[PDB]
């Protein structure tokens, strides 16, 4: 599971109703997996990321110097897009858990795949 | 630029289910079906390149594999069966496709999950009755909630009017873009005059 995928899984549309909460990520096994850089895609994704949930997850994977939000001019900032590409798409959770905020139940990630069923 | 025949050739190399589960209507999307469907999505509608795409009932991954080769930023496959997903992962690794992820879940129980999180949703859903309606209609409801721009799906041509009626009720634009036929697994032919194949519509839903 990539961090962009965690962000989508965790997401809620913010509106006039109360805040929704992300799945809390823990990992026991992580791998780095190069993905071909698509700066057009990453730039499209920047405004769609739920940044607080991304920061929490990244911190739990011991990622460092993580951008704290969208930078000035980010569509023209190749370094920021390259950094976000890596953090969103190339850091894969192989073994871990996603914890549901409303129940406290753990949903396992195994072989990179989150199992969201209520077994 | 991937031409139609090249795409179909590649999709013939996607391995299928090791022990397909009949109750889940497990069969791979057929290579000619997948190739024509994805080639249209990309070249006619531009609904794949640089997009985030969901493949509901992704199975062994034919539709996702093709989507990932057509320039998607990320294709996420969703399936209820872990054994299907193991095969899909193997297939992605064989093709060296790393703009893919996958998730085990029940697509019919995704209310309020990943709302408007995907550009495009694509699927070849099951047709079995689930709580009084086709499983494909449950998949459709989920797909429309998840997708921002477009849903592409295969529905029985015999159910066309019903699909059209639900789209109107939902205020969804509907366009029937092709009439297709493909073979079901031989084991599905359980009465004498049951056809071996199924007639489906490729349908584009949009907002
Ligand atoms: C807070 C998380 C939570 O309550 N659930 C319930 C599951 C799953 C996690 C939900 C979900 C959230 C985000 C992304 C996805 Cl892909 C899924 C949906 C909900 O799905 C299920 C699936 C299966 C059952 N029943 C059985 C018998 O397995 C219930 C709910
Ligand atoms: C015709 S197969 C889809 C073919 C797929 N595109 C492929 O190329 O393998 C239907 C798929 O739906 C999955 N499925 C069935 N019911 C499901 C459900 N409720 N939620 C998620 N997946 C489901 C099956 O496990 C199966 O892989």
């Amino acid at each position: 599971m990539k961090l962009l995928t965690h962000n989508l899984l965790s997401s809620h549309v913010r509106g006039v109703g109360s805040r929704g909460f992300p799945l809390r990520l823990q990992a026991t096994e992580v791998r780095i997996c190069p993905v071909e850089f698509n700066p057009n895609f990453v730039a499209r994704m920047i405004p769609k990321v739920e940044w607080s949930a991304f920061l929490e997850a990244a911190d739990n994977l011991r990622l460092i110097q993580v951008p704290k939000g969208p930078v000035e001019g980010y569509e023209e900032n190749e370094e920021f897009l390259r950094t976000m590409h890596h953090l969103l798409l190339e850091v894969e959770v192989i073994e871990g858990t996603l914890q549901c905020p409303e129940s406290g139940r753990m949903f396992p990630i195994s072989r990179g795949i989150p199992n969201m069923l209520l077994s | 630029k991937v031409r139609l025949k090249e795409l179909e050739s590649r999709l013939q190399q996607v391995d299928g289910f090791e022990k397909p589960k009949l109750l889940l209507e497990q069969y791979p999307t057929r290579p000619h079906i997948a190739a024509c469907m994805l080639y249209t999505i990309h070249n006619t509608y531009d609904d794949i390149e640089n997009k985030v795409v969901a493949d509901l009932g992704c199975g062994c991954g034919v539709l996702s594999i093709g989507t990932a080769m057509l320039g998607a930023g990320l294709c996420v496959g969703f399936d209820i069966d872990e054994d299907a997903l193991e095969i899909f992962n193997r297939n992605a690794e064989e093709f060296e496709l790393t703009n893919i992820d996958m998730v085990q879940c029940d697509v019919c129980l995704l209310s309020n999950r990943m709302s408007k999180s995907f550009d495009t949703v694509i699927m070849n859903p099951p047709f079995g009755t689930k709580n009084n309606k086709g499983t494909d209609m449950a998949f459709l409801k989920t797909a429309l909630e998840m997708a921002r721009t477009a849903v592409y799906s295969l529905h029985k041509s015999s159910t066309r009017e019903h699909v059209q009626k639900k789209a109107a009720e939902w205020k969804i634009k509907i366009d029937i873009i092709a009439e297709l036929r493909y073979d079901l697994p031989a084991s599905y032919k359980f009465h004498k005059k049951k056809s071996v194949d199924i007639e489906v519509d490729l349908i584009r839903f949009s907002f």
